[PDB]
RNA sequence: UUGGGCUCUGUGGGUGCUUGGCCGCUGGCCAGACCUACUUCAAAGCCACCGGGGGUACCUACCGGUUG
């Protein structure tokens, strides 16, 4: 079956329609509606729910006006996806993409899901951005608008990363994170596509703190279930498994210690590197260099849980004493001996501060 | 200057409604074989009065 | 297309190649200097032979559809044919010393030809089934 | 092809698609069906010495 | 001023604005002496048939040939985003942690 | 001030629309000037209902004065040009057997590819639906679709048998032995086949009986095409004649003395003004076909063009060897003079695939080559005419418009013996 | 001697110069010029007749800055010059139509000293020069100005091999960016990938593609040469 | 499987050749 | 022997003796280039697979003609 094999491939890749069962089951899908009410209605109905849906979200937060500009403009009832050059597309779900990551913290909100409802009825986004658009929808993975989602969504336009959501698309019943997590575990696609999302609304400060603590949930459950992998005893084996973590995990923390001004991302990645230290036996250099990124991505609202991150490095570091710029920031901590006092009611302290007296000796 | 034609299925239906739009081309190189197709409906004409 | 046949000169510095197209063609080793490579034009099927002689001037070819003709210098001198009721010539070989044309056909038959100028010597047949080679 | 209506199909009377009156009624693949005959040549060579059999018992 | 503000409404109610929906899609250490004495003409070899401007232009320098040679290497070939600090990142980028 | 370009659309309508030259002029006076007159406005109010038309034709212009057309990779074509067409321009790579002949429906919807070690499928190619794909076995000369995408029709090693949509054996056709080439006239139902021995069996696919069998009389056929305007029949025959044909005439009804080597190849316009053909003398020569007037000296291939074809605007395609080439401006209609074209456009480029027969969409921009290691598919912007009329052919048709055109276009079966070169015959002394 | 084949059989000679003692380890054409570059010499034949041209002998210092270890190297927009890189950290820049020293460049980090391998980029005018005590640099050589700097050799294991790919995807974390750096020593059989953007992080590393070069055992592993196929995955 | 690798066939490039460099 | 086992799937080599990728190929190209010329002389014939019996009005083939 050859020639079925590189049609069915053609098929799959076909991004548009040619029969009329095809455009009326493609515009059949919607969130809101149903679909015998939802195949008989124009694009001016559908503007204006939606729109009427946009009004209210623009009274709601300031920074939709550019959207008003391009997609929700009154001239967006017209534009066809399928007939637009590829920079078009480009440029198209460039502005599709950058609403979705400012959309997506109010989405519980009947407005919000209004708005993505136009997105989703004229340009397809569930047919064209179909990873941006689980990575938004994807944290809110118990509301029942993500399984109206998992019932417009395209099963074989899907990424491989989100293809564990097959049988939860084929029985319409929201997925548990346990399912969520145990994917991030095995697939380091899956949990490298959720932090790139994340990082991607931050740099533009459009984050959200359920946002926040869904990816540090699945970055603490996914790495502890990572390094109960990667343990083998072998020698060399664990030594080719801590490397190969370190270069999975590496940059998205290399960004989340030090991005200042997202504090509840910097507390995150404080919290995944703590559990890293904690249960993984990580050597003393690559200790020394969670210490000092720590202690550079430094701010007054994250000082209090970033001293227990010092606890817990310094702690489970096998050397003694510690290296330079965290002596001399943790001399610019205000409060020193009182916090790691109120510290040391509840964890251990003493490596830390033996690394840090000892320090102070040789300076 | 890399301009091809496009059509879509829209030209044949306009989403959201159920006229099957007709578009139609009235220059004679698409429709040959006037005289001809004209006698043989004029000849189911007369064979069905 | 394909090419049917391959002859040589005497002295080895050109040689010619009999087609499946229609076409002859006339080929060197190195480049000569007053010698451009050239095609024999046309038949009516397709030549099964295309043969020099020791004066290497006049060239012989011989087609699949019975015809076979004479080219000088590059125009054609005489094209002539032979009547055949019910075969197509499948064979053809010349010795160019004795100035002979063998051509063996698709119903057994062969015929024998001095070929200065066309004269049969002689004709039998061999086989009910045609002549290979 | 729908079904004809009366008077487009009083207008084809001849008209069928499927059966042609050179078609032999089907007669070769019914044959060819029923009895496993992997190739309809096979089924025509067959037929073609039944009809040279024939033809020498109505000389005979 | 030849289109007023009513005008424009009235040109983006009736016609249609596909144009204003896409204008808002839409928003040296050495020298060499040698390249003064390396005169090339373009249109003597098939492969610089194709990087002069018009038709009627063959006399081309070493510097002049130098830069149409680069734009052409730049058009088979643009330029890399790379080509245009932190601890764990120096870390990360330094091939002494990695060992066996 | 402006009469005299009420009278230049006057002009350009009754060229365009008024099909004849006019009635010169008691009571047989005013019933002429009452018929003239509704003329008259006929014509006029089809050239004014010509702004009504949606779509606009694809082109591509050398914006520079160096960038030239035939330069112009389809990487480049495909990023420039808008996203539906860059996915029809597809590829799909079929080694094991042998070349494959492609052929499309007469809405583009369907296409044939053939292999001739047996590989015979049919599909829907834009939506990837395999409609049928039958192995066949032994070899396989052609394939061709009938009056829909419906009924296909394959000539095998032996017979022609035709075919469901289901790729199920209707029936073999047994009168017609070692076919050739096959030719489907549709506004008849008139499957037209050249044996290998040279005898045209035009036959009625609807009532099914044969309807005239004449042997040519010039040795076994080389080419064959079939003219949309007239109906009449091109085959092309190896003495270097296109001898053109009907199945009322039993003589050749008029040859031409085309080449010089067998002539391999043979295309002529949708509106029948002008035809073109290419032999073994390597040459590809065009005619005004309607006065048989040769009309440009002849072009030239690098090799024996095994086929041409030409689409609904001027674009030829003309595949020869192992790459094919696109010509734009051969035969101008509008212009008395024929001029020749200095330069091709669009050449799709030799990568070691011999390409053994193109065909292009009919009312996409898009060309089907048909070469040895199976079918490619190209996008050409100036190809495929842009306007269509859904009451003769529909690209997008559903059920209800191919069962209704099905039986209007029984009902309109015109009959074999209304063949001739000039079709509007009928009703004359 | 240097013999040039064709279709597996010899179709010519090269004549060498007659003052040369030397084994010859860089054959290296481009322009209109055959070079070739023996140990602390480099001979260049012309070579659209086969013809020996001139030599070029580089300057010296302490008897091994004259030594040539890093080969020599072509860009691919610079007319006529070639990259040599030395047993001191120089790489030089020589007018070789015409014999000129025109231009020389210094290492950075001067504790890290002989040049072990180098290589363009796919970039114009960028170069990464590889030292013996470890770090990859890579460099604009107009403004001679750095782009990167990395640590990537060992000090008793330098890179010997690295060779950037031409596909113009592979880095990014998710493979849409190019940037793509692979290296690898002579003292052990693993390549090791750079993604090339931020600041060039590391990304993985092929453990015993080949062979290790084992003490104490008779197997000869080892590697002698990466490339990536040129605009290919 | 979705991921598995596909067969490998040579992909093409328009590469830069050096012989005008010169 | 610091995990094991079934099953399924993919990719690469092998299952015939090792001479290059492409073209308008005695040469050139693999970054392509130039694109439309040139012309004295239509064609030699034969052959060319439909199952059996039977009908022959119309078409066609062949044979013999007939005037105009």
């Amino acid at each position: 079956s050859s020639l079925a094999q590189q049609l069915a491939q053609i098929a799959a890749n076909s991004r548009s329609s040619f029969n009329v069962k095809a455009l009326k089951a493609s515009h059949s899908k919607s969130l809101i509606w149903e679909p015998r009410v939802a195949v008989s209605q124009t694009f001016a109905e559908i503007y204006s729910q939606c729109y009427e849906g946009f009004k209210e979200l623009c009274h709601l937060d300031s920074r939709f006006v550019p959207f008003d500009a391009t997609l929700f403009s009154a001239q967006s009832q017209e534009v066809d996806r399928t007939q637009m050059t590829a920079e078009e597309n480009a440029a198209l779900d460039k502005r599709v993409d950058s609403f979705l990551h400012l959309v997506g913290s109010r989405l519980r909100l009947m407005p919000a899901i209004k708005a993505v409802e136009w997105l989703i009825r004229r340009f397809r986004i569930h047919e064209f951005n179909t990873g941006t658009l689980l990575a938004t929808f994807l944290p809110y993975h118990t509301i029942p608008a993500f399984v109206t989602l998992l019932s417009i969504l395209p099963v074989q336009r899907i990424p491989i990363e989100y293809r564990f959501l097959d049988p939860y698309i084929k029985s319409l019943t929201p997925p548990p994170r346990a399912a969520i997590v145990q994917q991030a575990t095995n697939r380091p696609d899956l949990l490298s596509a959720i932090s790139r999302y994340t990082l991607d609304s931050c740099r533009a400060k459009q984050e959200y703190p359920g946002l926040i603590s869904f990816w540090g949930g699945i970055m603490a459950e996914a790495v502890n279930g990572m390094i109960d992998k990667m343990r083998s005893g072998r020698r060399a084996i664990q030594l080719e498994n801590d490397h190969l973590l370190l270069q999975q995990i590496g940059p998205v923390l290399s960004e989340a210690m030090v991005m200042k001004d997202v504090p509840g991302i910097q507390i995150a990645s404080y919290m995944v590197v703590a559990i890293l230290a904690a249960k993984g036996s990580l050597n003393d250099n690559i200790l020394t260099a969670f210490m000092e990124q720590l202690v550079h991505g430094w701010t007054v609202d994250t000082l209090r849980p970033g001293l227990v991150c010092l606890t817990m490095l310094a702690q489970h570091r096998s050397a003694k004493q510690l290296s330079g710029r965290v002596a001399k920031a943790v001399i610019k901590v205000p409060d020193l001996v009182s916090s790691l006092r109120d510290i040391s009611k509840e964890h251990q302290v003493d490596k830390l501060a033996n690394g840090l007296v000892l320090a102070f000796v040789d300076r | 200057k890399i301009k091809a034609l496009t059509r879509s299925i829209t030209a044949q239906q306009a989403p959201g409604s159920d006229v099957q739009r007709a578009p139609r081309n009235l220059a004679p190189e698409l429709h040959p074989f006037e005289r001809a197709r004209e006698y043989q409906r004029a000849l189911n004409a007369v064979k069905l009065e | 297309d394909d090419v049917r046949h391959l002859e040589w000169s005497s002295d080895s510095r050109f040689f010619l190649s009999a087609s499946k197209d229609l076409t002859a063609r006339i080929w060197s080793l190195d480049t000569e200097e007053g010698f451009v490579p050239t095609v024999l034009s046309g038949h009516r099927q397709g030549v099964v032979g295309a043969y020099f002689s020791k004066d290497q001037e006049t060239i012989y070819t011989v087609s699949k559809d019975g015809a076979v003709f004479e080219w000088k210098y590059w125009r054609i001198v005489n094209k002539h044919f032979f009547m055949q009721n019910a075969a197509t010539l499948r064979c053809a070989a010349y010795h160019a010393e004795s100035n002979l044309l063998v051509a063996g056909f698709s119903n057994g038959i062969f015929g024998l030809y001095e070929m200065p100028d066309f004269n049969l010597i002689h004709t039998l047949s061999i086989s009910q089934n045609e002549i290979d080679f | 092809v729908r079904k004809l209506k009366y008077h487009e199909q009083k207008l084809l009377k001849k008209h069928d698609f499927i059966n042609y009156k050179s078609d032999n009624n089907h007669r070769d693949h019914d044959v060819i069906r029923r009895y496993m005959i992997q190739k309809p040549e096979d089924y025509h060579k067959y037929n073609r010495l039944c009809g040279s059999l024939r033809q020498f018992a109505h000389r005979l | 001023a030849e289109k007023d503000a009513e005008e424009e409404e009235l040109e983006k109610f009736v016609l249609g604005a596909k144009e204003t929906f896409r204008e808002q899609l839409f928003r040296p250490a050495w020298e060499d002496s040698d390249d003064e004495r390396l005169t090339i003409s373009l249109a003597g070899a098939t492969r610089l048939r194709k990087l002069r401007i018009s038709e009627s232009e063959d006399l081309v320098s070493g510097i002049e040939y130098a830069r149409r040679l680069r734009q052409q290497y730049l058009r088979l070939y643009p330029q890399p985003d790379w080509a245009k600090p932190l601890p764990l990142d120096s870390f990360l980028r330094d091939a002494n942690s990695f060992k066996v | 001030k402006a009469e005299l370009d009420r009278i230049r659309r006057y002009k350009q309508a009754q060229k365009k629309y008024g099909r004849g030259p006019r009635v010169d002029i008691k009571k047989l006076r005013r019933t002429l000037t009452n018929l003239e007159n509704k003329y008259k406005t006929a014509a006029l109010k089809a050239k004014e209902a010509e702004i009504l038309l949606e779509n606009q034709t694809g082109f591509l212009e050398p914006e520079g004065e160096l960038e030239r057309t035939y330069k112009v990779r389809q990487d480049e074509i495909v990023k420039e040009v808008a996203v539906e067409v860059a996915q029809k321009k597809f590829e799909l790579k079929l080694t094991e057997l042998g070349p494959y002949t492609c052929e499309y429906s007469r809405n583009g919807r369907d296409l044939i590819l053939a292999g001739r070690k047996g590989h015979v499928a049919t599909m829907d190619w834009r939506e990837g639906k395999l409609g049928c794909e039958l192995q066949l076995g032994e070899t396989v000369r052609d394939a061709r679709f009938l009056h829909n995408n419906q009924f296909f029709a394959v000539a095998q090693k032996k017979y022609v048998y035709i075919y469901d949509h289901n790729g199920v054996e209707i029936h073999c056709l047994r009168k017609h032995v070692e076919v050739s080439h096959m030719e489907f006239l549709p506004y008849h139902f008139l499957l037209a086949t050249l044996s290998i021995s040279g005898q045209l069996k035009y036959q009625d696919t609807s009532t099914g009986q044969i309807v005239a069998e004449i042997a040519t009389k010039h040795g076994t056929p080389v080419s064959l095409t079939q003219n949309p305007y007239n109906a009449i029949l091109h085959i092309g025959q190896q003495n270097g004649t296109v001898t053109l044909w009907s199945p009322n005439s039993t003589d050749p009804l008029v040859k031409l003395l085309a080449h010089r080597g067998p002539v391999r190849s043979l295309a002529v316009d949708r509106e029948g003004r002008y035809m073109v053909s290419t032999g073994q003398d390597n040459k590809m020569c065009i005619w005004d076909i309607r006065n048989f007037k040769e009309a440009v000296n002849s072009y030239f291939t690098r090799a024996p063009a095994t086929s041409v074809a030409i689409s609904d605007t001027g674009l030829t395609a003309v595949g020869w060897g192992t790459h094919t080439t696109i010509w734009k401006g051969l035969f101008n209609k509008e212009r008395p003079v024929q001029v020749k074209v200095d330069s091709p456009y669009m050449t799709w480029g030799g990568q070691g695939q011999v390409v053994e027969r193109v065909r292009w969409c009919p009312f996409e921009d898009i060309l089907g080559i048909g070469h040895n290691e199976g079918f490619s598919s190209i996008i050409v912007p100036g190809a495929g005419e842009a306007n269509y009329d859904a009451l003769e052919v529909n690209p997008f048709e559903t059920k209800k418009q191919r069962q209704e055109g099905e039986v209007k276009a029984l009902l309109n079966k015109l009959q074999p013996e209304m063949i001739a070169l000039d079709p509007n015959f009928i009703g004359n002394l | 001697g240097l013999w040039v084949f064709q279709r597996g059989k010899k179709v010519a000679e090269l004549p060498l110069p007659s003052d040369l003692d030397q084994p010859i380890k860089q054959i290296l054409i481009f322009g209109g010029w055959i070079v070739a570059c023996a140990l602390t010499r480099i001979e260049v034949w012309k070579a659209a007749t086969l013809e020996h041209y001139t030599t070029i002998f580089p300057a010296a210092s302490k008897k091994g800055d004259n030594e040539l270890t890093g080969g020599a190297i072509n860009m691919p927009t610079f007319l006529n010059k070639i990259f040599v890189g030395r047993k001191d950290g120089w790489v030089e820049i020589w007018n070789v139509s015409t014999g000129k020293l025109i231009y020389t460049l210094l290492p950075p980090s001067p504790d890290c000293g002989a040049v072990t391998c180098l290589q363009p980029t796919p970039a114009l005018s960028l170069l990464a020069i590889a030292y013996s005590g470890g770090p990859l640099v890579i460099q604009n050589v107009l403004t001679d100005k750095t782009v990167l700097l990395l640590e990537a050799g060992t000090d008793d294991a330098p890179v010997t091999s690295i060779s950037f790919r031409t596909d113009g995807l592979g880095a990014g974390q998710d493979g849409r960016k190019d940037g793509v750096m692979a290296t690898a020593t002579s003292v052990s059989g693993d390549v090791t990938f750079w993604d090339l953007n931020k600041g060039g992080r590391i990304m993985g590393v092929l453990r015993s593609a080949h062979n290790p070069p084992s003490r104490h055992n008779i197997v000869r592993g080892g590697i002698s040469k990466i490339e990536f196929l040129a605009g290919q995955p | 499987p979705v991921g598995m690798p596909a067969k490998w066939d040579v992909k093409e490039a328009r590469k830069y050749n050096i012989e005008a460099d010169g």
